[PDB]
């Protein structure tokens, strides 16, 4: 096809996304003409006629980003002796996939974003410090 | 105060041009009738 | 500072050079860039050979007429050379 | 120049 | 912070001075070419400051600033440095 | 050498200043004697260099032919403008 | 330091990687999982854009790096009429 | 038609006969009719031939022409040339307005308008009372008009008769046993007006007839309203009303020697001490019921004065004259309250005074108190917030340091009454919208000139911080001036007024500091006027690219580096390097502008027009819109 503006369909778009972002985020090795093609469908997105889905992309991302966080937060709590060693693995690994996802999210910070919300890295961050540091933070402070 | 250019690239001030052109219609430095922009 | 669209049916490489300078080190980089053997690379402008030795300002290219702008039609031909079958670029679509 | 001097119920003076 | 990876294979210092206030100024003509293995300082830091400090020009003076001496052609005796 | 145009160089200065203080005093009176204007000017280019009277008068000939002043045609000592 | 992009008609096109990270997109694409660090290849797909406006934005990657501050007389980019409204889209998607 | 309407209008001006006469016959009738009773429009006014006939006194050419036709009086037209120019009147309105008493009774002969009714309700006798002449007003009630006709608003004739200086009038009026407690708008009963331009003798004339006092709307008696404007007569006459009271005694003398302490026309220091001492004598005369001062809880803006409640220390405010005039000001804040109309501006002369005399923190004090006063109010003060950057442009001049909290305060006054502005602007159709519009205007150059002085004053870091909260305040309300100006283009152009006062040595637009300031801010560096061009469009248009190339220089570093766009057109389609119109800024703009293929692209996109409507993304519609 081509960047034409055409109607989407939400669902199996955002199923391929979410699946890619979870790999991203979980560091699973992706592959990389599905990451362009995931590039190619965050466009799409941001775009599609008659509404643009950009809203709609960012709530789901930010609900995709809010589980992954508190499922990791399950994690680390239920691993009560190493709850330092898997939150600096965790961290790692989302800190990377934080910053590889305000990469593939690009458009939507320099298009919808900055024209109020704020970006998709800063996103991740803020839903791992309210729901991964800040429900347990005397926890690791006295640790 | 404004500056005043000419069509021989010749800019300087605006009150200085308009009494050098009062005086005469010649470049302070070379031979060529003077004009605004 | 000459540029130049190297073109080998689907693939184009986009390359700088200086105005006088022999083709010899544009082979020797369009084999770094191609992972390829060196010596079947036979470069056309515009479906003819030229020197392997001559400065390509004089093959008849210079950098008032090869700009950063479109460059030239260079062809590129790989010895089994090859036919010169040098795939176009698309056709752009009907506008109203 | 002179403050003071720079100083200085319309709709219901008209007549 | 250059997109690609720059080496200017010296150790960089420059005194930018103002034109007006300074009393060293340009009134001999001094042609001077600029050396080829320090030109490519001056041809990007004249792209450096043309994008931070803009609608400046540079007029570079040569006989008010020092250098350093390589002496792959002498056999490296010693080490000097003089005048550029 | 460079000693002696660097006080050159003042020379130079100074004529601007000079000229610069005599056409500002003539726009504020537009007319004065010529042995007002000098004691005049000497008071206002005073924290900097004390001018001769030599180079005043010089300055003002100079002013003459850049029309900035004229002498007055009632009174060649009064100093009018153009 | 030479990147490929491949169009959506198959037409493959190299260029410098400091020629085509002067666009967002590109940067993004090259960075994250699968930069696939062979230095030579660095593969990208771009199954929307077409060959003609891919090639018009290598062209235009080169046309930036040699004019990015120099030359005051800029000479002028020839968009063709045709290629035009979808050379536009493309740069949007590039963020050039 | 409309050029022979001229022609009459001009023969009737002159006040001839056969003239006229040649230029209103050998037509047919409609013709004539419409030119007899149409207005021609001079000056900007459209006003009847028989209005300037009226008006020059020519009285024998309007006769002429009752006899030779049916003219009628029932035109509408305007009132009068002095400052209300307001339609709807008739013509034997501005008749009995001209002061010409034949040409009135003429017009009354034939159809007589006596009882007119305009959109403000106005009767020819209005006009009578105003001008003054006691045949006029005698013969218009003697042709059995109504003189109870109450405007909207409530103004009898009766009260515009006190108001001015017809005795004659006003007393006609109320031997003919009118009504003296005429209620108004405001709440003034014809009292409040005499007593207000001291007129003794109209005073005496409604209290012989028995006006009775009444406390108006805004909490002032007749006699208080007298003492409020140093008229010390009809304070006299007040005084002796048979049923006043100490209590209110007391207080007029107060207020007439507060009153006396702040005024331009009627200044007497020594005034201001005989009358405060004797209303201090007066009050404790007797050691029995004895009546001590309510005194008000120190103001900081006077100084830290607490009255007077002794003789002792008012004797010793005798001979010093600030202290009385802080003394004066505090039993005036007293006496009228924190909310009355009149009470701010004697706060005003005296901070104009302090001004005057190079003392300008107490100045600043006193001016503040009288914003925050008219602020309570709900007061347009687009007049005083000029006159703080009138202030403050003049110590800054002086080379005089500014409070930053003073600065501070100022500001948000300039916000919060910015934003009151805005909803007079919405609120007003077209009632005094012009009025409404260039206050609005004023007031956004009024905060750009506190800006400009805020940039150029060393503040705190809170202050600072403080300031640049207000500036942010009134960006995210996207103040627009009549030709889509934002607070932006304003500080980037060189046609913005500076005022012709002490603001013109601090405040000068193009400024770079202003400009960085509400970049930093949050000011929208891509807004567009009405004409489409943004804040990069105006600054390349600066006529003066080398007197004050550090001032042009770093402005397009600040607009390009907050995200202006260097390429995007207007309505005219025009980039502003087309719109550059000088060399300088052309080379400093081409030095800062950062190419892009989406610039381009979007460029030979409106070059070539092509129709790109649903045919790109939305948000790229407008980046086609712009380049
Ligand atoms: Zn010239």
């Amino acid at each position: 096809t081509s960047l034409k503006p055409r109607v989407v369909d939400f669902d199996e778009t955002w199923n391929k996304l979410l699946t890619t972002i979870k790999a991203v985020v979980m560091l699973e090795y992706v592959e990389r003409a599905t990451w362009n093609d995931r590039f190619s469908d965050i466009y799409a997105l941001c775009v599609a006629y008659p509404e643009p889905l950009g809203e709609r992309l960012y709530t789901e991302t930010k609900i995709f980003l809010e589980n992954h966080v508190r499922h990791l937060h399950k994690r680390v709590l239920e691993s009560e002796e190493q709850v330092l060693v898997m939150y600096h693995r965790y961290w790692e690994e989302y800190s990377k996939g934080a910053d590889y996802m305000d990469c593939l999210y690009r458009y939507l910070n320099t298009q919808f974003i900055k024209k109020p919300l704020m970006e998709i890295g800063e996103l991740a961050l803020d839903m791992w410090r309210k729901l991964m540091v800040e429900p347990l933070q005397a926890i690791l402070i006295r640790m | 105060c404004t500056v005043a250019w000419g069509v021989c690239n010749h800019a300087f001030h605006f009150h200085c041009i308009s009494r050098w052109l009062k005086t005469r219609q010649v470049c302070p430095l070379d031979n060529r009738e003077w004009e605004f922009q | 500072d000459v540029f130049l669209m190297i073109r080998r049916h689907k693939t184009t490489i986009f390359t700088d050079a200086k105005e006088s300078s022999t083709v010899f080190e544009l082979k020797r980089i369009v084999e770094g860039i191609l992972k390829r053997p060196p010596d079947e690379q036979r470069l056309y402008k515009d479906d003819q050979l030229l020197d392997d030795g001559k400065t390509l300002g004089e093959c008849g290219f210079t950098s008032q007429t090869a700009r950063p702008q479109a460059p030239a039609t260079v062809g590129l031909a790989f010895r089994a050379f090859e036919a010169l079958c040098i795939e176009p670029f698309s056709s752009p679509p009907e506008l109203p | 120049k002179k403050h003071s001097l720079d100083l200085l119920k319309l709709r219901h003076l008209s007549p | 912070n250059q997109d690609t990876v720059i080496d200017l294979g010296i150790s960089f210092q420059i005194y930018v001075l103002q034109a007006g206030a300074w009393p060293l100024t340009q009134a001999p003509s001094s042609t001077f070419a600029i050396p080829q293995e320090l030109e490519k300082s001056v041809q990007m830091f004249e792209l450096f400051y043309s994008q931070h400090f803009s609608g400046r020009k540079l007029t570079w003076l040569h006989y008010l600033c020092t250098g350093e001496v390589k002496m792959n052609y002498l056999g490296k005796p010693y080490v000097a440095m003089v005048t550029t | 050498q460079e000693m002696e145009q660097t006080r050159s160089a003042v020379d130079e200065d100074r004529k601007m200043y000079l000229q610069a203080a005599i056409v500002r005093i003539m726009k504020a009176r537009k007319v004065l004697r010529h042995n007002a204007l000098i004691q005049e000017v000497i008071s206002q280019s005073r924290a900097r260099f004390n001018p001769s009277i030599s180079m005043i008068k010089k300055c003002i000939e100079v002013l003459i032919d850049k029309q900035y002043i004229e002498r007055s045609q009632a009174s060649a000592d009064e100093y009018s403008y153009v | 330091m030479y990147v490929k992009l491949i169009s959506s008609d198959g037409h493959e096109f190299i260029v410098k990687r400091e020629h085509a990270l002067t666009s967002g997109t590109i940067k993004a694409m090259l960075s994250g999982p699968g930069q696939f660090a062979e230095n030579e290849t660095n593969e990208v797909n771009f199954r929307e854009i077409p060959s003609h406006v891919l090639s018009k934005v290598c062209m235009y990657f080169t046309y930036k790096v040699r004019y990015t501050n120099s030359s005051t007389e800029i000479p002028e980019f020839p968009i063709a009429p045709e290629i035009a409204l979808e050379l536009l889209m493309a740069a949007n998607f590039l963020d050039c | 038609m409309e050029g022979l309407a001229g022609y009459v209008y001009k023969a009737a001006s002159e006040g001839k006969v056969l003239t006229l006469a040649a230029l209103l016959l050998n037509r047919s009738e409609s013709d004539i009719r419409y030119l007899l009773g149409y207005v021609s429009q001079q000056g900007g006014q459209r006003s009847t031939p028989l209005i300037i006939a009226a008006r020059n006194g020519h009285a024998k050419v309007v006769r002429l022409l009752l006899e030779h036709y049916r003219v009628q009086t029932q035109q509408t037209g305007t009132v009068r040339f002095d400052g209300y120019v307001i339609d709807g009147a008739t013509a034997l309105w501005c008749a009995a307005g001209a002061g010409h008493f034949e040409v009135v009774k003429l017009l009354v002969s034939h159809g007589a308008n006596v009882n007119h009714t305009t959109v403000t309700n106005s009767t020819p006798l209005r006009a009578a009372c105003f001008d003054g002449r006691l045949d006029i007003v005698k013969y218009l009630v003697e042709n059995n008009a109504n003189i109870s006709i109450a405007n909207k608003y409530d103004n009898t004739c009766l009260m515009i008769a006190a108001y001015k200086g017809h005795t004659d009038v006003v007393r006609y009026l109320l031997e003919q046993r009118a009504d003296p407690n005429a209620k108004a708008h405001c709440g003034a009963t014809a009292l409040h007006f005499a007593a207000e331009a001291g007129h003794i003798d109209i005073v005496k004339e409604l209290i012989k007839w028995r006006a009775a006092i009444v406390v108006n709307g805004h909490g002032m008696t007749p006699l208080k309203v007298a003492a409020e404007s140093c008229k010390a007569d009809v304070v006299e006459l007040l005084l002796s009303h048979a049923d006043c009271d100490r209590r209110s005694r007391i207080e007029a003398l107060e207020l007439l020697g507060a009153s006396f302490a702040n005024d331009r026309e009627n200044y007497d220091i020594i005034k201001t001490y005989h009358y405060l001492y004797l209303a201090m004598l007066e009050r404790f005369q007797d050691g029995d019921n004895i009546l001590e001062k309510e005194v008000l809880p120190p103001i900081h803006a006077y100084g830290n004065r607490t009255e007077c409640r002794n003789p002792q220390e008012l004797e010793s405010i005798r001979q010093d004259r600030d202290a009385l005039h802080m003394e004066g000001l505090i039993v005036r804040e007293r006496i009228l309250g924190a909310d009355n109309i009149d009470v701010s501006h004697p706060i005003i002369y005296r901070g104009a005074v302090y001004a005057d005399n190079m003392e300008f923190e107490q100045c600043i004090k006193l001016w503040l108190h009288a914003l925050h006063l008219r602020q309570k109010g709900n007061r347009n003060t687009h007049k005083d917030l000029l006159r703080f950057a009138q202030v403050f442009s003049q110590m800054i001049h002086l080379n005089e340091t500014v409070k930053a909290p003073d600065i501070e305060c100022v500001l948000r006054c300039s916000v919060l009454e910015i934003e009151q502005s805005m909803n007079r602007v919405k609120n007003i159709s077209d009632a005094d919208v012009h009025n409404a519009m260039d206050n609005y205007e004023c007031n956004l150059y009024t905060f750009l000139y506190l800006v400009c002085i805020s940039t150029k004053t060393q503040c705190s870091e809170e202050d600072q911080c403080k300031i640049n909260k207000q500036i942010y305040n009134l960006i995210h309300l996207d103040p627009r001036t009549r030709e889509g100006f934002t607070l932006l283009h304003l500080a980037v152009n060189s046609n913005t007024p500076v005022d012709d006062f002490h603001t013109n040595d601090v405040c000068s637009f193009p400024n770079a500091l202003v400009t960085k300031l509400l970049l930093d801010c949050g000011a929208e560096v891509n807004a567009v006027d009405n004409e489409g061009n943004s804040a990069l469009h105006i600054i390349v248009q600066y006529n003066r690219p080398i007197s004050d190339f550090l001032t042009l220089h770093s402005i397009i570093i600040s607009l390009v580096e907050a995200g202006a766009h260097t390429d995007m057109t207007n309505k005219q389609n025009k980039t502003p390097l087309d719109k550059s119109t000088t060399g300088v800024s052309e080379i400093l703009l081409k030095t800062q502008m950062k190419m892009s293929l989406k610039c381009l692209a979007a460029r030979a996109v409106r070059a070539n027009d092509i129709n790109y409507q649903d045919q790109i993304p939305r948000t790229l519609e407008e980046f086609v819109g712009f380049h």
